[PDB]
């Protein structure tokens, strides 16, 4: 869903986050956004 | 009407272009710009090319996932691998003039992830040593039996040849000027 | 060069041929040359043919063997001591005639030549298994018959 | 018919290409690729009456067709490298890329 | 054209091509018959004719 993760492009994958967030952070990269 | 003449004066130097296919070209229309090199990385004989990045800090970054997990930061490889082909020079454009040389090698840039390819290689360590389980003698090549060339071949000798840090510049007008007083 | 090599086989003759050798004590042992030199005269020895390639799991290992029993084989031409050096290597339990003709790419006929020149010159004696029967083991004469 | 629409297309890049021959005259380190037809049987890129551009590299090879062609949304840059040395430099960015292919 | 070239093109230019060029191209493919008992025994194929 046009979900880019800039300097790899690969993907991004909402992540059970702090406290329950739903913040999306993908793999196979050091990389997060709200 | 016009004419602009054009000569070949390029030798000696075996100059490469890549190409990012990461960043874009223009942004908005507006033109990028390029992210600075830490130091780069040369393999002969397998012409790969390991550019090492940075990537800015933890407002994007997410360290302690990065952290925690493979222990490397700060540092995005991307292999590039060195493809040749015939014609292509490159011209830098004088006033009325525009002057030649040839371009050796175009390689291009995918983005080579170092750290998770290591990070199996403690865990394939630590395998044996929860299960620790348990003589080089010659023999004689047989013309009914093959061995393994080719395409398979090419990769156990380019996993093992020397390192080379490159000290990256930028300068070039050394090698401006001496093109332009060569004809 | 070859005066270290008198001292290099002497450390090899020193200690009772168990309790293996390998480089990193043997360095500690002998340092007077650096490692561009060291390795220079032990291949030029494996070309004497005296120091072998044993192998301890997994990892880099060395043994120096007798010279007395080194110019045994080196008597027989490269075929005999192709098939004299995995004979050996068995020692203890011994090896069969298809393992012997596998691993080597010798095919039947000159293996079969080869191991009866041999067996001449007092170097393989023949026994029958009881773990399994009707199969032809050679050893030494060392008289290993563990089965 | 639609062999029509590519004439008029290539009217259309020479008018884009001289655009950007010209406002690159400051040589300000300043790239561009373009290939030469190899396995020959120099030149001078010159004007014809209304917007035509060819080059003769030859002795006599006319090779009249030249053409501003390809989009990449990538960062190109050169660089030369000399006997696997302290011999990394970036030279430049490169803007654009031509080809040139021989009349016939 | 049926004058040059006939009507039955299709299986007398076939055949004449198989002996003139596409045997020589199966020799060079089979060549050097070797033996593993004595090494230097050799027997090459240079050339083939009907
Ligand atoms: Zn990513």
């Amino acid at each position: 869903m046009l979900s880019f993760c800039p300097s790899c492009n690969n993907m991004l994958l909402i992540t059970s986050g702090d406290s329950g967030v739903y913040t999306l952070a993908c793999r196979s990269c050091p990389y997060e956004f709200p | 009407i016009e004419e602009f003449p054009l000569k070949i004066s390029g030798e000696e130097e075996s100059l490469h272009v890549f190409q990012y296919a990461n960043r874009p070209r223009l942004v908005g229309r507006k033109p990028a710009e390029h992210p600075f090199i830490s130091a780069a990385r040369y393999k002969p004989k397998s012409h790969l090319w390991e550019i090492d990045i940075p990537l800015d800090e933890q407002a994007f970054y997410n360290k302690d996932k990065a952290e925690s997990e493979w222990n490397g930061v700060n540092v995005q490889t991307l292999k590039g691998v060195g493809v040749e082909n015939n014609g292509q020079y490159a011209a830098f454009v004088k006033d009325m003039q525009v002057y030649l040389v040839p371009i050796e090698r175009v390689a291009q840039l995918k983005p080579f992830f170092k750290y998770i390819d290591d990070a199996n290689v403690t865990r394939k360590q630590e395998d044996a040593r929860r299960n620790p389980n348990p003589m080089s003698v010659k023999s004689v090549n047989d013309p009914s039996q093959n061995r393994l060339t080719g395409s398979l071949l090419a990769h156990k000798v380019a996993d093992e040849e020397a390192n080379i840090e490159l000290t990256w510049a930028e300068g070039t007008f050394e090698q401006f000027k001496d093109t332009i007083v060569k004809e | 060069l070859s005066d270290n090599a008198k001292t290099l086989h002497s450390q090899m003759m020193s200690k009772g041929i168990g309790a293996l050798f390998t480089q990193q004590e043997l360095q500690k042992q002998m340092g007077i040359g650096s490692l561009t030199d060291l390795m220079s005269i032990v291949q030029e020895l494996l070309d004497k043919n005296l120091i072998k390639l044993v192998k301890q799991n997994d990892e880099l290992k060395f043994q120096g063997v007798l010279e007395s029993e080194a110019q045994k084989k080196a008597t027989m031409s490269a075929e005999e001591a192709l098939v004299y050096s995995y004979i050996e290597a068995s020692g203890r339990e011994g090896i069969w005639s298809k393992t012997i003709k596998a691993r080597t790419n010798l095919h039947q006929h000159v293996v079969l030549k080869c191991l009866k020149s041999l067996e001449s010159q007092r170097y393989v004696k023949s026994v029958k298994s009881v773990k399994f029967p009707t199969r032809k083991i050679y050893m030494l004469y060392s008289l290993q018959p563990s089965v | 018919k639609e062999a029509a629409a590519e004439l008029e297309l290539l009217n259309a890049d020479h008018q884009h290409i001289l655009r950007k021959l010209k406002k690159m005259n400051n040589k300000p380190e300043r790239f561009m690729v373009f290939q030469l037809p190899t396995r020959l049987p120099v030149g001078s890129i010159r004007v014809h009456k209304s917007g035509k551009l060819s080059v003769k590299i030859g002795n006599v090879v006319m090779d009249i067709g030249k053409g501003a062609e390809t989009t990449f949304l990538q960062d190109v840059i050169a660089l030369s490298i000399a006997d696997d040395a302290s011999s990394a430099e970036l030279l430049g960015r490169v803007d654009g890329k031509i080809v040139v292919t021989p009349q016939i | 054209f049926l004058k040059v070239k006939g009507l039955v093109k299709q299986h007398l230019d076939s055949f004449n091509y198989f002996v003139d060029t596409d045997l020589k191209k199966i020799i060079k493919a089979n060549q050097l018959i070797l033996s593993d008992v004595d090494p230097e025994f050799y027997l090459k194929y240079v050339d083939i004719r009907v």
